[PDB]
């Protein structure tokens, strides 16, 4: 992965302004709601029985926080993803048994969340970088199936 | 398919378009050119320079069908089906892009109608686009 100069300055040019918890609780909240089946992995989280029930659960919300917090670790070292995500590609593969197709959904949902917030600031170039991001992380997440 | 909740939301959100059909489909097909370049391959005859006269005209084409559809939400097929023989028989759009475009559209909306694209409107809106794409490709099945 060859990172360009304006591709970094942007990633982090946006990150700095990110609400990890707020953005954090949505994407995950939008995921559980958006694609229902993914609620299979979070049953221990308790109530996920209604759109409402979900946007209110403090677990999902809590965890939502360390998810896009981890993407931050993705941003801060845009060169060592396959590593900072080696440990976490095991859990998702040998323990939770989550289909790769679902690391990509969450990524397409991070971007819908990022833009909703930053409205016009999230320029196409902006988007290009950040879709290239979720595609990488996403990738580094599955390397442990291969 | 789409639900009582569903239909009413796609509609409620297609009301707050608005007449913006033009720029919206337009900004959506552009975004889809940069974010996803591989998608340019289908438009060799097309000029793809920001604000290219053409992308303009095709964008109000693409936009006017999504609406068209929204109106007859209860029988989509015969509504876009005609766009079926085009995409499938002639164009041979890789059933994967239909997702990319749907993503850029649901991005455009989310930039202008933030408070209105809530969790539940995100969903339905995605339900809708999925039959829309499920219809234009039918000729595959
Ligand atoms: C693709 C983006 C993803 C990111 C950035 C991510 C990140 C993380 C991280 C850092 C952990 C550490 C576990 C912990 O903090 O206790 C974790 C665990 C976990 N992940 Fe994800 N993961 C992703 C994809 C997924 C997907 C697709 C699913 C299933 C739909 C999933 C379900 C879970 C669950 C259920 C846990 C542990 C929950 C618990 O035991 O309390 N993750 N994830
Ligand atoms: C919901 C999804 C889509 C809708 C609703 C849609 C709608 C349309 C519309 C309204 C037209 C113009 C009809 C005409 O003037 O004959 C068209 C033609 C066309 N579509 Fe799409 N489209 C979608 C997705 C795609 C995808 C995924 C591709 C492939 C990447 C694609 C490629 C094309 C091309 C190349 C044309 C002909 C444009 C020209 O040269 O004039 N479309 N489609």
């Amino acid at each position: 992965v060859q990172w360009s100069a304006e591709e970094k300055q942007l990633i982090s040019g946006l990150w700095g302004k990110v609400n990890v918890a707020d953005c954090g609780a949505e994407a995950l909240a939008r995921l559980l709601i958006v694609y229902p089946w993914t609620q299979r992995f979070f049953a221990s989280f308790g109530n996920l029985s209604s759109p409402t029930a979900i946007l209110g659960n403090p677990m999902v919300r809590a965890h939502g926080k360390k998810v896009l917090t981890s993407f931050g670790d993705a941003v801060k070292n845009l060169d060592n993803i396959k590593n900072t995500f080696a440990q976490l590609s095991e859990l998702h593969c040998d323990k939770l048994h989550v289909d790769p197709e679902n690391f990509r959904l969450l990524g397409d949902i991070l971007i819908i969340v990022l833009a909703a917030h930053f409205t016009k600031e999230f320029t196409p170039e902006c988007q290009a970088a950040w879709q290239k991001l979720v595609r990488v992380v996403a990738h580094a997440l599955a390397r442990k199936y291969h | 398919v789409l639900s009582g909740t569903d239909k009413t939301n796609v509609k409620g959100i297609f009301s707050k378009i608005s007449s913006h059909a033009e720029e919206y489909g337009a900004e959506t097909l552009e975004r889809m050119f940069i974010t996803y370049p591989q998608t340019k391959t289908y438009f060799p005859h097309f000029d793809l320079h920001h604000g290219s006269a053409q992308i303009k005209a095709h964008g109000k084409k693409v936009a006017n069908a999504l609406i068209e559809a929204v109106n007859h939400i209860d029988d989509i097929s015969g509504a876009l089906s005609k766009l079926s023989d085009l995409h499938a028989q002639k164009l041979r759009v890789d059933p994967v892009n239909f997702k990319l475009l749907g993503q850029c559209f649901l991005v455009v909306v989310a930039i202008h109608h933030p408070s209105a694209l809530t969790p539940e409107v995100h969903a339905s809106l995605d339900k809708f686009l999925c039959a829309v794409g499920a219809v234009l490709t039918a000729k595959y099945r």
